[PDB]
């Protein structure tokens, strides 16, 4: 799980 | 017809008329409708509902509690025989929902190949998802949304109806996309605004130094030149004559209907 | 008792004591508890769990992986025989959860008629949802929340415990509602703030030009006059003597406990 | 082996090799894999999938449509025999997902005891959740996240990969956590920032007046002194010599890898 | 699916 | 259901 929060 | 090499669990319900390909696996408590086609090697883990006029390709992995081909949530939809198409080698995770099209929207919801649709991702009626995309947990596409090749939609992010997410875009988690996102752009916030070119993504996908520079130059023309989009469109097309990767902007502008995120 | 005209799939489990109405349809792998009543023409597509002391009306469509009447998430709840009531012609989509009440909260979770509860919408213990409402994907109501008639809760929006969403309200997607929303108001953000009257909604629902103007005048008294709510309450009641649609503000103020969104 | 006092519904599928403890209950349409261990008194309500090398303790309540021990969403994961461990007396609500570890991340996803994991909460690969935690509806932990004892993650909140949520933290609903949260802190927003000490939580959990004051003094050293974290670390350790509750900051700093929320 | 984004 | 909104 990668939620791609920057 | 069910291929002799397909496995259909004794608790699964495959309605007469469904087509199940060679070495496919229909797990326990799955339901497969009479207008469904399941390609070779595709696996429905368990507790999966597939119905409607739906075609699913090869080597897909569809996890428990997913709903594929179901009646959409459009209040205008009235049971018309609309469709879903799903390509190959997709990983469709727990509770994902993929709904059938609407007559008014073109009649088809389409998903390409090699995508990862994480837990509870939603693909509404008349959406088009390309290849090698990622929809993170709870990512939600409203009706008629396009998600182009390699685009990434972050966790808990919603995309407003009719919006286009350009190729190689990265939309940050916890975002709200209300307008079209040009290809190769990083977008974040609610409403999402642009935060430069997705350089790391382009690097990892084999784009040359010269192509990434030209894409950044095209980004600057749209967002930093201070010129209107109409003034900048021939400038981008001119740039694309040397760097063909920049043509993705021209192709996107022709499809764009919601204006650009700014 | 199960009506002779009801369909109960052979894989469904309907516990002795459940009441299933005429021409209802209990789909495969559904579970129906002994204290459940399912009205005439209601359909449980498949993989639906209905339990607790729960009464569901007529012509409802309940989709796979929904949980209706289940034990609530209140840490004070201890198994008391609380209830759920659901009216007629609701469309309850995949993975929706509707939980039973708490003794402390009044013992009842109630949903009216002609609502659309989109994928993974959540109705917590002791909520009251009126008629013709829409809860978009992942819309989440915390305990003791009221959603009045025609109100719309956008995608991924949460409503804080005890809050009231007034009639004909539109809450934008990706929002957090922490206070009460007066009727006819557009609300958006986290925490949600007001953004005028839901004019398009009122137009579409047959409100007259004069009624919409009076509602806007009442909105201006609350939010733009610079006066306190106590000073403005008799001014709104005075306005309601001519335009009865403005009485919805007076009725809402009497129920409001969390203050107003501002 | 299945204990003689365990109940296994006739529609449930418990694969040979699974271990089911005394007075456990495997409900209808559940699937239990061959490498699963279910402790004494644990209940799987219905429609639950448990698989992988997974050990679940005693008196757990696991609700319908939950997926425990499933293949994680890490694109690097390739089927290696990684694990899940879940302690005792947890309430694991509808559609919760708990995924197995990755070899690269340590091979284990761990959940302690007395937790409440609300509807559609997600615990990704290699996470560690302590005891007495609360994950509210749609709370999502990305890979390698730590949630320490008594911490609360609000509704629709996402926690970025590798982040640590310190003990007794309260993360507001509709938030995005991108860095480490020190123990005893209130965090909110996207990206989440600190909003003081969780005083009410500490009061309710039996912390003394002197301990709460020292924790607030430690918070002020980190966030209000204007000093760097390196300058403040010996000051916090000095304070901990008198008030041992302040040692939780020292222990957290040694584990922290993402910097602090500010 | 209408997410009612404004 | 407590969503812990502040």
């Amino acid at each position: 799980t990668n939620l791609y929060m920057l | 017809m069910i291929d002799k090499s397909a496995f259909v669990h004794p608790t699964a319900i495959v309605e007469e008329g469904a087509s199940i390909g060679a070495n496919a696996h229909i797990g326990p408590f799955c339901i497969v409708g009479p207008h469904v086609e399941i390609g070779e090697g595709t696996v429905l883990k368990s507790h999966v509902v597939v119905n409607g006029h739906t075609k699913i390709g090869r080597d897909n992995e569809i996890y428990q509690f997913a709903s594929i081909g179901e009646v959409n949530q459009d209040l205008k939809y009235a049971g018309e025989p609309t469709r879903v198409e799903i390509g190959d080698r997709n990983r469709i995770r727990e509770s994902v929902t993929i709904h059938r099209g609407t007559v008014q929207g073109g009649g088809l919801t389409k998903v390409g190949s090699d995508n990862l649709l994480m837990i509870n991702a939603h693909i509404a009626h008349d959406c088009t998802v390309g290849n090698r995309c990622i929809l993170a947990n709870n990512a939600t596409l409203a009706g008629h949304v396009s998600v182009d090749d390699f685009a990434i939609i972050g966790g808990m992010t919603a995309v407003h109806q009719f919006c286009i997410i350009g190729a190689h875009v990265m939309v940050g988690g916890c975002s709200g996309v209300a307008q079209d996102v040009p290809p190769y752009v990083i977008a974040q916030g609610n409403h999402a605004t642009p935060f430069g070119v997705n350089i790391e993504g382009l690097k990892r996908r084999g784009f040359s130094r010269e192509a990434i520079t030209a894409i950044r130059n095209a980004y600057k023309l749209i967002y930093r030149s201070g010129k209107t989009l109409d003034e900048v469109k021939p400038e981008i097309a001119e740039l694309a004559e040397t760097y063909p990767e920049v043509k993705a902007f021209t192709d996107f502008f022709a499809r764009s209907t919601r204006g650009l995120i700014r």
